[PDB]
RNA sequence: UAUAGGGUGUGACGCCUGCCCGGUGCCGGAAGGUCAAGUGGAGCGGUGCAAGCUGCGAAAUGAAGCCCCGGUGAACGGCGGCUAAGGUAGCGAAAUUCCUUGUCGGGUAAGUUCCGACCUGCACGAAAGGCGUAACGAUCUGGGCGCUGUCUCAACGAGGGACUCGGUGAAAUUGAAUUGGCUGUAAAGAUGCGGCCUACCCGUAGCAGGACGAAAAGACCCCGUGGAG
RNA sequence: CAAGUGAUCUACCGAAGCUAUGGAUUCAACUCGCGAAGCGAGUUGUCUGGUAGGGGAGCGUUCAGUCCGCGGAGAAGCCAUACCGGAAGGAGUGGUGGAGCCGACUGAAGUGCGGAUGCCGGCAUGAGUAACGAUAAAAGAAGUGAGAAUCUUCUUCGCCGUAAGGACAAGGGUUCCUGGGGAAGGGUCGUCCGCCCAGGGAAAGUCGGGACCUAAGGUGAGGCCGAACGGCGCAGCCGAUGGACAG
RNA sequence: GGACCGAACCGGUGCCUGCUGAAACAGUCUCGGAUGAGUUGUGUUUAGGAGUGAAAAGCUAACCGAACCUGGAGAUAGCUAG
RNA sequence: GGUCAAGAUAGUAAGGGUCCACGGUGGAUGCCCUGGCGCUGGAGCCGAUGAAGGACGCGAUUACCUGCGAAAAGCCCCGACGAGCUGGAGAUACGCUUUGACUCGGGGAUGUCCGAAUGGGGAAACCCACCUCGUAAGAGGUAUCCGCAAGGAUGGGAACUCAGGGAACUGAAACAUCUCAGUACCUGAAGGAGAAGAAAGAGAAUUCGAUUCCGUUAGUAGCGGCGAGCGAACCCGGAUCAGCCCAAACCGAAACGCUUGCGUUUCGGGGUUGUAGGACCAUCAAGCCGAAGUGGCUGGAAAGCUACACCUCAGAAGGUGAGAGUCCUGUAGGCGAACGAGCCUGAGUAGGUCGUUGUUCGUGAAACGAUGACUGAAUCCGCGCGGACCACCGCGCAAGGCUAAAUACUCCCAGUGACCGAUAGCGCAUAGUACCGUGAGGGAAAGGUGAAAAGAACCCCGGGAGGGGAGUGAAAGAGAACCUGAAACCGUGGACUUACAAGCAGUCAUGGCACCUUAUGCGUGUUAUGGCGUGCCUAUUGAAGCAUGAGCCGGCGACUUAGACCUGACGUGCGAGCUUAAGUUGAAAAACGGAGGCGGAGCGAAAGCGAGUCCGAAUAG
C-alpha cells in the first residue's frame, strides 16, 4: 500500500505559520523561514526566561539605593545595616515598594543606620 | 466514459404501456409510455414536465419562446399496473397469439 | 520505467547533475523500494495449530457453545424451517453464529443474515469460530476422539 | 610494364653536400655455436603366473631464426672532456647566445631593438640539407619621405541611441533583509560582533570602489591503487 | 581636587555554581494488589550538558480483520480559534463543503522532508526596466468603421533599378482568387494580413518527365566466395545531371 | 600565360561594431584569388579504431585524441552531496 | 483674558509595516471512476484460397475514430431476442421495422492498391506490358525453390524453446589466468511449446532401469593466480509416466552384372536384442425462467427513520434524486439451439597422435565424452565402460529413426487483490499522438455542471468579450474558464502604526491604543521604549561567516526485498527430544505428507580408535 504525505505536512506547516503571527516579511508567511526564525527564537526564549530575574534584581537594586541615597545612605550601606539588624530578610522587590511608601523606608534607613553605629 | 446503463440494455416495458412513477416528485402519477430508450435507460411519459426555453434562432421564430414539454426519466417510473399500483411481474403462457408470453403480478394480464 | 539514455551534459550546463529520467527523484520515474509480489505464507508449527483450535473451542465452552446431536429436523432444505429450528434452540435473530455439519441440506439453509456462517467438517479454523459469538458445532464428530 | 608503379626524406635555381660502420636497421656470407615439432628408440618403471597391456624417456638426426663474418650514411644515428670517430666547405651573439643591453662601428639629440664587423659557437654546418639567390608575400623586423586627431589637447557640428509621453514588455540573478563610516575583533580582508562617529522618508539620471559582485561543482597544483589519446 | 598605583581592612554587586519553594524523569531500597516474575503505583536517598553511536517508551499516515458507531437537520477535505497532553499531538466551537467517515484492538507498510546546483508544477524579484530586428524618410486630403499614426483611395516626397525589377529549377503545400472574420500569430494598432471560415481556380498529341536511350552508381538468372545473416560478379536491367524528339 | 588590374563568384587579411546578437561565427569598412592546383548544380560512392584529409588530430549533421541511437545498465564510484 | 519670553508636547502619510475582513490568482487536499498494475487460471500460432501492417476510398451532410471495401457505417442464409432502430456524434432532414428490423451467436458471399508480393519496373500504396475468355465492359494467368504429380516453401509472431556466433564494463580493493558469462547482443529453425528420450548408462547394493521438472542430498565431493570465487552427482521423497519402428543374415524376383545354378540399389515376406536375441536345421458458445413490502415520518428527492409483514437453494453485485434481500437488472436453482467448438546385429565408424573443449574438470596422476588435421579394428572363447595404467571382478551392445504426458512463456481472455486512484497507476483515464531528430530514436500534460439539460426565452451596459437581473433547480454559495479549491503570488477595505533612524529582524519587560464566541484578569491584536541577541544546513581543529547549498510555495523524493543462508535478543509450542520440503486431497476454511534437517561424542593430518583421542620409543602437554 501507498501512503503519500497527504494531510500531515500541511498541518505541521500551518502550526509553524501560526506561531509566526507578527513576524516581518517572509518570516511570517513562508514556512522555511518561519521555522528557522523559531529556532533562533527558542534560543532567545529559554535564555530570557533565565535573564528576566537578573533584570528585576537590577531594577529593585536601582530603586533601593536611590531611596537609600535620599537619606544619606547607599545600597551597600543600607542593605548591610538592614542585614545586621536581626536580619530583616525583606526581598529586594519588597524594599522597592517601600520606596513607594517613603515614611517606612525612612524608618528602615534609621534602623539600618542604628545596627551600624 | 462511465459506461451506459447496466440493466443488460433491457427495458421492462413497451412504449405502448401505461405506467406510474414510484419515486421522486410525480410518484404515483400515471401515463402512456411515449418514448422508451433502452440503451440509455430513459422513459418519456406525460407525467414530468419542464419549460424548455429554446434559444431564439429565428428559425421561423426570431425571438424565441418557452415551450412546455415532458422531460424523460428512467426505470423509476414503475412498470405496468393492474390492481391500481405498480407491481412485480412474471412471464406467462400462450394465447390465441400463441407465439407470445404476456405478464401478470398477483393477477391477470396487461 | 520506459525512458531513455543520458539527458544532457555531465558538467558545465549550469543545471543539477542527473543522468537519466527514470529515477526515484524524478517525477514520473521509478520508485525506490516499491512493493514487489511475494509470499507472506509460512508453516506455523503443527502442535500450535491443533492447540490453538482446541483453545478456541474451549473458550467457547466457558460461556456458550452448543452441540448438534446427530441431526436437526429441517423440512426438505427450506431456510424458513432452519429459522424456526434455531429460534426454538434459543438462536434469536441476534448473535452472529457459526455452524458445522456434513449433510448437504442442513447447511443449505446457509443464508447468512447476520446468521449462519457455514463450514463442513475439517473446514474448522481458529479464525472462523473466534470470529463469531455462538458456535453451533456439529455434535457427532464434534467429539469423536482422535486416536 | 623499369623512360612504369609503391614507399621515404629533401623541396625552383646556383656553388656544393665533409669525418665516424663501434651500437641498431638493411644487404650479403657461411667453417663453427645454438635452436621446435617429427624421425629415433638406448634404457628406467607399474601390472599380470603368462602371453601381453602399459607410464617415462637418452644419444644421433631435425628448418627458418639468433651468436659469428663482411659491407652499408640524401639508413636510425654520432662529430666531446680544465668511445668508431671526433666538423671539409660554408655561416656564426644567429627564428640557435646562457653570461648579455657581449665589444667596435652605422643610424638617432638620445638606439635593451635593428644594420655591419669580430669571434669567446652556454648547446650552427652540409638533401631532419649548408651557404647564396632575381621575382613573389593581407609574411615577420628596423629605418626614411609624405600625410594625418595617433598624440600636446581637445573643440564645434551631424546623424542612430541614451532622456520624456502613449502601445506591447523580457533576462541573467535572487538564504531571507529594517542592507552607513572609522577602528578593533572574529576561521586571519565585517552592513550584520565591539566601541565610536555619521545619518529624516521615497525616487530619477548617471559612475563603477565593495557586496571576497555574476557566469562555468578551477582547465593550473595535489589526491583517486579514476579514464582516454 | 585619582576614577593611576604598593600594602592593608572591610561593606556591597555579580553566574544556568550554592540555596528556598514547587514539580517531573533515571537508578536503588522499603510498602502493597497478585498466584508468577513484573506491571500500576506510594516514601525516602539519589540522578538528570552533549556530536558520532548504543538503549527505552511513545506520537502520526495509508491499507486489512473485529468491535462500536456517526452521516443530507450534512460525512471527509478546507478555514479561524485565547482549550487540553510531557513531546510528537489531540479535542470543543463557528465558517465552507456536498457524501462518505471518526474512536478502540490487532496486523501489514511505497509511513512522517528545508536542504540533495534535487524532480514536476505554479507564482514572484530584476521592472513598467532593456528591447520592439538595418539611419531607404515621410506628408496632407478623402473614405470606411463601435473604434484608425498604422486599412482603402488621391496628390506629392524619399529608396532600389546586373535590383531591393523579371523568368525558372529545388523546396514548401492551397499560402492563389472572391466573399466574409477579427480570439489568438502580427514585436504597437488593426476595420488589414502569408492569420480564421466557406466557395472557386489549376486544362497539353507538340513545353518537362513516362510508354525511348545509355554514364557514374545500383542490381543482377546462370557463375565465384563466405560460422550465419551475407560479399562479389558477365550478359541483362535500373539510373539525368547528358542523347533523341512534331507549334 | 598555375601573367597583371578588376566586377560577378570563391575567400576571410586588420580594425571596429556586435557578446541575454539582426546572427550559436555575423555587419560596415579594408583585404586575397579572380583561365585555374579555378568556381557551382544535379546524380552517386567511402564511416567509427572506420572514412576522408595540399596535414589542424581537421572534418565525419551547430562542443570528434575517436560520431549518433539503443542496448549490457541500477556499469564502478575507497569520492562530493542528501 | 492680551502681548512678549522660556519650555513641553499633538496631529498630517508620499509610501511602508503587523493583524483582520473580502476577493483574485493557482490547483494542493478530500471524494469519485470512464483507467492502470500483479497473481491465479484459461487459451495459444496467422500466410500464395494473400498474413502481419498500411494507402486510398465508402457516408444527405464527414474533418477525427469505428466499421466496411466499388456489391463499401454495408450484401445473403440459419439460430436467438420481440420494439425498436437509424455507429462514437452529443447534428437537423430522408426513413426502415410484427412480413420480426436492431443487437447477439454461426456460416456464405463480396473484398480497390501496397506489403513475403510474386507478370515487368519501382522513390511502398505507383508506371509499363504480354497470353486466354469476352459484344465489349469485365474475368483469369504470367516470381523463384523442392517435386512426374498431388502438393509443399518464401513472410509474420510479446515472452518462451533449440541451435551457429558471442562481448565488455565489473570482481579479484592494481592486472594478464580467473570473473562477470555462455550473461548481453546478432543470426538461424519451430511450435502452442519446444528440448531430450527408450542405457555400449547411473553406480559400487552382483542395486536401478527411458526423458523431463520439482524437493533433497548440499554449499557436501570437488574445481581454484588452491586467491577472488566457482560447484556437482548417486541414494531418498514427489508431478508424470508408453514405449515403438528400421539395415542385416534367409526366401520370390527383375534389370544389368560378369565364363557357365552368383551381386552392388531397389520391392513384398522375415526379422528387431545383453538374464544376448534373430537367422537355418530337428462440457462449452447466443439466450430464456426465475421468491418476497405496504402505511406513516424527516427530505429537493428515500433505499434512510419508524410500524407492522413477507422470501430465502435466491443476503454476490451493480443500478435507481442518500444507504433498497422483497423497484430494476441478477447462476441459488432450472432449461437451451439451427447447428458451432472440444552364418547375421549399423564403419572411413571405435581407437590413436596433434590443436581444443564440456562436465565440480583452470594440463593437473586427467579418465570419459565432443571434435578440426592425419590416421585407422574387431566381431561372441567379440566389442565399450567403471577417473593414469594392469589383472580380477562387475555394468552395457555405439557407429539407424520416431515418440504423447509431468516443463516454460504471456500478444489474448476471465476471476481475484491489507495494489494504484489523476505528479499514483501502463508512456497514454488513451496517443506512440502533439512535439524533438536527416535518421535509428526519443516523446508529453491533460479528468469531475446537475439527480435530471430542465444548458439559462426575455430584459439591461457593451462592436464583442464580460457581466447584472429574470427564469429552471434542493442548490446558480452547480452556469458550461462549470466538485472541493490549500499555498506561494496580486489586490481592495478596516484596526494599530511609522518621515533623527544603524537593522539575522527575534526575545524578554513595561506603557499606550483596540476587540471580547475555547474570552474581562483574561487575555487577544497592534504598538512605543528599554534590555538581550552573530540566519539554516553541510563540512570542519575551528562557521554570522567574505566557505557549500538554496527565488518562493505546493506536491514527488532516500536504509528496502529475497533466500529451508548465518549469528544473536525477546516471545510461543513441544521438550530428551524438535520439525517438515516437493507434493496430494479439500478451499467461504485446512489437513495430510519423515524424503530430509537440527540436538545426540570427542580426538586426529587420515586410517581409525572411542569418554576418551592426538603427537611420542610409557607418563611430559
Ligand atoms: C565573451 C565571449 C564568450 O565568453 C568568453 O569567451 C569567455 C568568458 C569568460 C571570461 C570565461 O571565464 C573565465 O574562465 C577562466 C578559466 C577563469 C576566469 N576566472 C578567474 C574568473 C573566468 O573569468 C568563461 C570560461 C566563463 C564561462 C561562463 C563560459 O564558458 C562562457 C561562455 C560563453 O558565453 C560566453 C561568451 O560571451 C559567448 O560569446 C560567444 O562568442 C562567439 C565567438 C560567438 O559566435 C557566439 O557564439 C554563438 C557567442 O556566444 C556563444
Ligand atoms: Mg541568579
Ligand atoms: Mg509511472
Ligand atoms: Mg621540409
Ligand atoms: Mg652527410
Ligand atoms: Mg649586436
Ligand atoms: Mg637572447
Ligand atoms: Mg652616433
Ligand atoms: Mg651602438
Ligand atoms: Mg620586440
Ligand atoms: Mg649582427
Ligand atoms: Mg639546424
Ligand atoms: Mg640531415
Ligand atoms: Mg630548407
Ligand atoms: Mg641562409
Ligand atoms: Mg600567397
Ligand atoms: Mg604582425
Ligand atoms: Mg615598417
Ligand atoms: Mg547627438
Ligand atoms: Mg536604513
Ligand atoms: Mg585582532
Ligand atoms: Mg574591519
Ligand atoms: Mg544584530
Ligand atoms: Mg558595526
Ligand atoms: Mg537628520
Ligand atoms: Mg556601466
Ligand atoms: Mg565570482
Ligand atoms: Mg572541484
Ligand atoms: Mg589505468
Ligand atoms: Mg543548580
Ligand atoms: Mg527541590
Ligand atoms: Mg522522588
Ligand atoms: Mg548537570
Ligand atoms: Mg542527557
Ligand atoms: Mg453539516
Ligand atoms: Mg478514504
Ligand atoms: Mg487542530
Ligand atoms: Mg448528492
Ligand atoms: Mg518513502
Ligand atoms: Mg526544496
Ligand atoms: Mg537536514
Ligand atoms: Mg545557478
Ligand atoms: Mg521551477
Ligand atoms: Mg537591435
Ligand atoms: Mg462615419
Ligand atoms: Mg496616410
Ligand atoms: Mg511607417
Ligand atoms: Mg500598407
Ligand atoms: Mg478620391
Ligand atoms: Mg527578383
Ligand atoms: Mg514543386
Ligand atoms: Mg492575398
Ligand atoms: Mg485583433
Ligand atoms: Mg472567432
Ligand atoms: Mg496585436
Ligand atoms: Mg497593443
Ligand atoms: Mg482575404
Ligand atoms: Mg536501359
Ligand atoms: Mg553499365
Ligand atoms: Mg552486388
Ligand atoms: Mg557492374
Ligand atoms: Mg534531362
Ligand atoms: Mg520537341
Ligand atoms: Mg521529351
Ligand atoms: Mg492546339
Ligand atoms: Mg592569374
Ligand atoms: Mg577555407
Ligand atoms: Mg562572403
Ligand atoms: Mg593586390
Ligand atoms: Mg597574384
Ligand atoms: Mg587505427
Ligand atoms: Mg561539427
Ligand atoms: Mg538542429
Ligand atoms: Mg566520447
Ligand atoms: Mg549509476
Ligand atoms: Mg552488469
Ligand atoms: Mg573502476
Ligand atoms: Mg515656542
Ligand atoms: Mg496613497
Ligand atoms: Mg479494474
Ligand atoms: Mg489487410
Ligand atoms: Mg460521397
Ligand atoms: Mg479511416
Ligand atoms: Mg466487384
Ligand atoms: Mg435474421
Ligand atoms: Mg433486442
Ligand atoms: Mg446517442
Ligand atoms: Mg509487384
Ligand atoms: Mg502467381
Ligand atoms: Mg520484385
Ligand atoms: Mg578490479
Ligand atoms: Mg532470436
Ligand atoms: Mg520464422
Ligand atoms: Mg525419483
Ligand atoms: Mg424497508
Ligand atoms: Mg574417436
Ligand atoms: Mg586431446
Ligand atoms: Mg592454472
Ligand atoms: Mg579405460
Ligand atoms: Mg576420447
Ligand atoms: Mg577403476
Ligand atoms: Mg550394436
Ligand atoms: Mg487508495
Ligand atoms: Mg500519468
Ligand atoms: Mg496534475
Ligand atoms: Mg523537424
Ligand atoms: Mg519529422
Ligand atoms: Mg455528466
Ligand atoms: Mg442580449
Ligand atoms: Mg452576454
Ligand atoms: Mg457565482
Ligand atoms: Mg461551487
Ligand atoms: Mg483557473
Ligand atoms: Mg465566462
Ligand atoms: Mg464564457
Ligand atoms: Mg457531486
Ligand atoms: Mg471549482
Ligand atoms: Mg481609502
Ligand atoms: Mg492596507
Ligand atoms: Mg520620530
Ligand atoms: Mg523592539
Ligand atoms: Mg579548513
Ligand atoms: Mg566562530
Ligand atoms: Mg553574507
Ligand atoms: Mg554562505
Ligand atoms: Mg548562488
Ligand atoms: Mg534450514
Amino acid at each position: 500500500p501507498r501512503a503519500k504525505t497527504g494531510i500531515v505536512r500541511r498541518r505541521r506547516h500551518k502550526k509553524v505559520l501560526k506561531r509566526a503571527k507578527g513576524f516581518w516579511g517572509s518570516r511570517s508567511k513562508q514556512y522555511r523561514n518561519a521555522f528557522q526564525t523559531l529556532l533562533n527564537a527558542a534560543t532567545y526564549e529559554y535564555r530570557d526566561r533565565r535573564n528576566k530575574k537578573r533584570d528585576f534584581r537590577r531594577l529593585w537594586i536601582q530603586r533601593i539605593n536611590a531611596g537609600a541615597r535620599l537619606h544619606g545612605m547607599n545600597y551597600s550601606t543600607f542593605i548591610n545595616g538592614l542585614k545586621r539588624a536581626n536580619i530583616d530578610l525583606n526581598r529586594k522587590v519588597l524594599a522597592d515598594i517601600a520606596a513607594r511608601e517613603p515614611e517606612a523606608f525612612k524608618a528602615l534607613v534609621d534602623a539600618s543606620r542604628n545596627a551600624r553605629q | 466514459p462511465s459506461a451506459g446503463s447496466h440493466h443488460n440494455d433491457k427495458l421492462h416495458f413497451k412504449k405502448g404501456d401505461t405506467v406510474i412513477v414510484l419515486s421522486g416528485k410525480h410518484k404515483g402519477q400515471t401515463g402512456k409510455v411515449l418514448l422508451a430508450l433502452p440503451r440509455d435507460q430513459k422513459v418519456v411519459v406525460e407525467g414530468v414536465n419542464v419549460i424548455t426555453k429554446n434559444v431564439k434562432p429565428s428559425m421561423t421564430n426570431p425571438q424565441g419562446g418557452q415551450e412546455q414539454r415532458e422531460l424523460a426519466l428512467h426505470a423509476s417510473k414503475v412498470a405496468l399496473v393492474d390492481p391500481e399500483t405498480g407491481k412485480a411481474t412474471r412471464v406467462r403462457k400462450q394465447i390465441v397469439d400463441g407465439k407470445k408470453v404476456r405478464v401478470a403480478v398477483a393477477s391477470g394480464k396487461t | 520505467s520506459k525512458t531513455g539514455r543520458k539527458m544532457y551534459g555531465q558538467k558545465g550546463t549550469g543545471n543539477a547533475r542527473h543522468g537519466d529520467r527514470s529515477v526515484p527523484t524524478f517525477v514520473g520515474g521509478g520508485v525506490a523500494f516499491g512493493p514487489k509480489p511475494r509470499s507472506y505464507d509460512y508453516t506455523l508449527p503443527r502442535q500450535v495449530r491443533q492447540l490453538g483450535l482446541a483453545m478456541a473451542i474451549a473458550s467457547r465452552q466457558e460461556g456458550g457453545k452448543l452441540v448438534a446431536v446427530d441431526g436437526f429436523d429441517i423440512a426438505d432444505a427450506k431456510t424458513k424451517n432452519f429459522i424456526s429450528w434455531a429460534k426454538q434452540n434459543g438462536l434469536d435473530g441476534t448473535e452472529k453464529v457459526l455452524l458445522v455439519t456434513d449433510d448437504e441440506n442442513t447447511r443449505r439453509a446457509a443464508r447468512n443474515v447476520s446468521w449462519v456462517s457455514v463450514l463442513p467438517v475439517a473446514g474448522v479454523n481458529v479464525y472462523d469460530i473466534l470470529r463469531h459469538d455462538r458456535l453451533v458445532i456439529d455434535a457427532a464428530a464434534l467429539e469423536i476422539v482422535e486416536e
